[PDB]
């Protein structure tokens, strides 16, 4: 299994709603008795390793943002968290595994991360991630909508 | 500073339930993650359960699972730990610990609590018996007298021994309690001190043991 | 679940050496492993997170590296104070957090003797119906000794339990008591009572007793 970054870049201005997407391309479920681990959180473009370090996406981590569901289920954040942090992962049967971010802020932007963990065995070995850049504008010179640029 | 004071450990039956609570302050309680971790008599640690600042995410071991429940009380700064159908396994000393939050959003264990012992056991509680360890003529060593307490047959764990109210901290050397054929603990607590200062200053051990509610003061003086 | 092989189990090293603590995670944990230290009596303390950055009032003869599976803690100038058993912990994203199984560290340090003393039985205990005699042994090194009990010159077998200290955290020394349980009547049979102890800081094994009777 491996996960697709179709997007690599998100431009919005302030006070716009934003859903990052990456698609699981693939599930490579051999029947059932598998479950996936899915979250996001922000990171950098390090030296050593892209993805490894966890940072918050307004204040909710890793565990907070993440989702757990065998491969034929699909799966939602809770609509308390919806309400007050304006962010909702989301993954349903067809590929796709989003987050969601109501009213942007410029302490938004940032490298976001999705990951996705296959759980089988009691184990958790076989893990994929995916990175897109997202950057929060201000001004006149600033968008009117959102735009996302395509993956090389 | 942080604190977690830890509380509702005790003994208890095979089959039989307790309920730990861990009392926070000196930090906004509500916005950290909370785990319970447990560490069994002289073996290593083990992480019990797992808890969200709001609770929506909650995890646990397996051996615990479907047997103990966790929750918190964010009004109260409070973290709890239901705990149903204990086996012999489950007897440890149990701490709650904050996880470093911040807005680098860390979940590393930087806050611990002093923990509560937790026995699991269907032998009964017994308190204990001090009986003094006098300083003779001839245990002296060199103008360096030597005394103690030696609290004998109790069950179970822990006493708490201190000198003088707790005045007198150096020199002392209370020992691990050991388990017997009698089946109860039995330690001793000494202290060294000058031979020169045996009738001048009085010189008492303060034995607590909570389970069995037996504080208990003893001079001693030498015989 | 992810297992921690934690290498080695106990060590001794001396004021001043270096000392190296290893930590092997069964699957890639990238730095997400957490080091903290358990003094005896005293709760576990975060020393180090995310495989190598230090705590807040953390000495900085305290340092921690390595990634993916390969980790290791170290102490620049091992002191008297750091005495204590270290756990890795490894912070995955995945729930089973667990432990590494730790590393005793004690303190190497120069031989010393065991100012040994003994005790009789209470008169309180007495009454009660048993007698135990405490024979202390205090602040020595090395930690391994042999204590005999005896009365009125004739070896005891399988009627005593010894307990010793954790290592002390200034002068680097332990104690160890030993309890001769026994019945109110055996004990009022034979008369005088002693306990003789050897150790490589005592050449000629010391002795200290008591005459029944005082
Ligand atoms: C973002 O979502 C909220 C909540 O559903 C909605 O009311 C709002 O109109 C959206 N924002 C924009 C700019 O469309």
């Amino acid at each position: 299994f491996k996960v697709a970054t179709p997007y690599s870049l998100y431009v919005c201005p302030e006070g716009q709603n934003v859903t990052l997407t990456c698609r699981l391309l693939g599930p490579v479920d051999k029947g059932h008795d598998v479950t996936f681990y899915k979250t996001w959180y922000r990171s950098s473009r390090g030296e050593v390793q892209t993805c490894s370090e966890r940072r918050p996406i307004r204040q909710l981590t890793f565990q907070d943002l993440h989702l757990h569901h065998g491969g034929h289920q699909a799966a939602q954040t809770s609509h308390d968290l919806a309400q007050r942090h304006g962010l909702e992962s989301a993954s349903d049967h067809h590929g796709n595994f989003s987050i969601t971010m109501r009213n942007l802020t410029l302490l938004d932007s940032g490298l976001y991360c999705c990951l996705v963990v296959e759980i089988r065995h009691h184990h958790s070995e076989h893990r994929v991630h995916g990175a897109m850049e997202l950057q929060v504008q201000t001004g006149k010179d600033a968008p009117s909508n959102c735009v996302v640029y395509p993956s090389s | 500073e942080v604190q977690l004071v830890e509380s509702g450990g005790g003994l208890v039956q095979p089959g039989g339930s307790l309920r730990l609570s861990c009392a926070a302050s000196g930090f906004t309680f509500d916005d950290y993650s909370m785990n319970w971790v447990r560490q069994a008599p002289g073996k290593g640690l083990e992480w019990v359960s797992y808890i969200s600042s709001d609770a929506d995410t909650i995890y646990y071991a397996d051996s615990v699972k479907g047997r103990f429940t966790i929750s918190r009380d964010n009004a109260k700064n409070s973290l709890y730990l239901q705990m149903n159908s204990l086996r012999a396994e489950d007897t440890a000393v149990y701490y709650c610990a904050r996880e470093a939050g911040g807005v680098l959003g860390r979940v590393d264990f930087q806050h611990w609590g002093q923990g509560t012992l937790v026995t699991v056991s269907s032998a009964s509680t017994k308190g204990p018996s001090v009986f003094p360890l006098a300083p003779s003529s001839k245990s002296t060593s060199g103008g360096t007298a030597a005394l103690g307490c030696l609290v004998k047959d109790y069950f179970p764990e822990p006493v708490t021994v201190s000198w003088n109210s707790g005045a007198l901290t150096s020199g002392v050397h209370t020992f691990p309690a050991v388990l017997q054929s009698s089946g109860l603990y039995s330690l001793s607590s000494v202290v060294t001190v000058p031979s020169s200062s045996l009738g001048t200053q009085t010189y008492i051990c303060n034995v607590n043991h909570k389970p069995s509610n037996t504080k208990v003061d003893k001079k001693v003086e030498p015989k | 679940d992810i297992q921690l092989t934690q290498s080695p189990s106990s060590l001794s090293a001396s004021v001043g050496d270096r000392v190296t603590i290893t930590c092997q995670a069964s699957q890639d944990i990238s730095n997400y492993l957490n080091w903290y230290q358990q003094k005896p009596g005293k709760a576990p303390k975060l020393l180090i997170y995310d495989a190598s950055n230090l705590g807040t009032g953390v000495p900085s003869r305290f340092s921690g590296s390595g990634s993916g599976t390969d980790f290791t803690f170290t102490i620049s100038s091992l002191q008297p104070e750091d005495i204590a058993t270290y756990y890795c912990q490894q912070a995955d994203f995945v729930p089973p957090w667990t432990f590494g199984g730790g590393t005793k560290v004690e303190i190497k340090r120069t031989v010393a003797a065991p100012s040994v003393f003994i005790f009789p039985p209470s008169d309180e205990q007495l009454k009660s119906g048993t007698a135990s005699v405490v024979c202390l042994l205090n602040n020595f090194y090395p930690r391994e000794a042999k204590v005999q009990w005896k009365v009125d010159n004739a070896l005891q077998s399988g009627n005593s339990q010894e307990s010793v200290t954790e290592q002390d955290s200034k002068d680097s020394t332990y104690s160890l008591s030993s309890t001769l349980t026994l019945s109110k009547a055996d004990y009022e049979k034979h008369k005088v009572y002693a306990c003789e102890v050897t150790h490589q800081g005592l050449s000629s094994p010391v002795t200290k007793s008591f005459n029944r009777g005082e």
